């Protein structure tokens, strides 16, 4: 469950 | 106006008013839980850093946010299988924008050269840096490509000139 490519906004 | 501004804040940890290289890095995702390519980060920073402060203020970050969302747009479309990684079959479909269609297993050279994950695919952070290198190479190529047919005829000096003009 990694954050999607690019800027990570809080809450994954 | 505040949308671009409230993105700048959440990435600025030390609240100095400047997005450092480290700040933008750990606020970015390659989509593999591995640290975003620092070489990629350093490039995007120095591209929009105008006072050598090795970082970007809000004025400079606007260009950064635009430059990075435009790349995610590219990555999102060619990642049709949506695995967070661009495979070789999806790479052919991606690198089409550089004019001349390349050979099938030339995409195995590109994937060997820019994949840090080493899983025979290309992540988002490695995709950006790869194209940055590629665009750097094609500008050098286009100077001698007057003919505009994807072929150049250069001398020994011009070749060396091209090699040492990589920087
Ligand atoms: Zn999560
Ligand atoms: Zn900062
Ligand atoms: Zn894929
Ligand atoms: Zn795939
Ligand atoms: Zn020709």
């Amino acid at each position: 469950n990694p954050p999607p490519p690019g800027f990570i906004m809080h809450g994954n | 106006q505040s949308f671009l501004w409230n993105v700048f804040q959440r990435v600025d940890k030390d609240r100095s008013g400047v997005i450092s290289d480290t700040e933008l890095q750990q606020a970015l995702s390659n989509g593999t839980w591995t640290p975003f390519n620092p070489v990629t980060v350093r490039s995007i920073i120095s591209m929009f850093d105008r006072e050598n402060k090795a970082g970007v203020n809000f004025s400079e970050f606007t260009g950064v946010w635009k430059y990075i969302t435009d790349w995610q747009n590219v990555f999102r479309t060619y990642d049709r299988d949506n695995s967070g990684m661009i495979d070789k079959n999806e790479l052919k479909q991606a690198l089409s924008g550089f004019g001349y269609r390349l050979s099938d297993q030339f995409h195995d050279i590109l994937i060997r050269k820019f994949d840090r994950q080493g899983r025979g695919q290309i992540a988002f952070d490695d995709f950006i840096q790869g194209c940055i290198v590629l665009q750097r190479l094609t500008d050098i190529f286009r100077r001698y490509d007057t003919d505009q047919d994807g072929w150049i005829q250069v001398s020994y000096e011009q070749y060396l000139s091209m090699v040492f003009s990589i920087v």
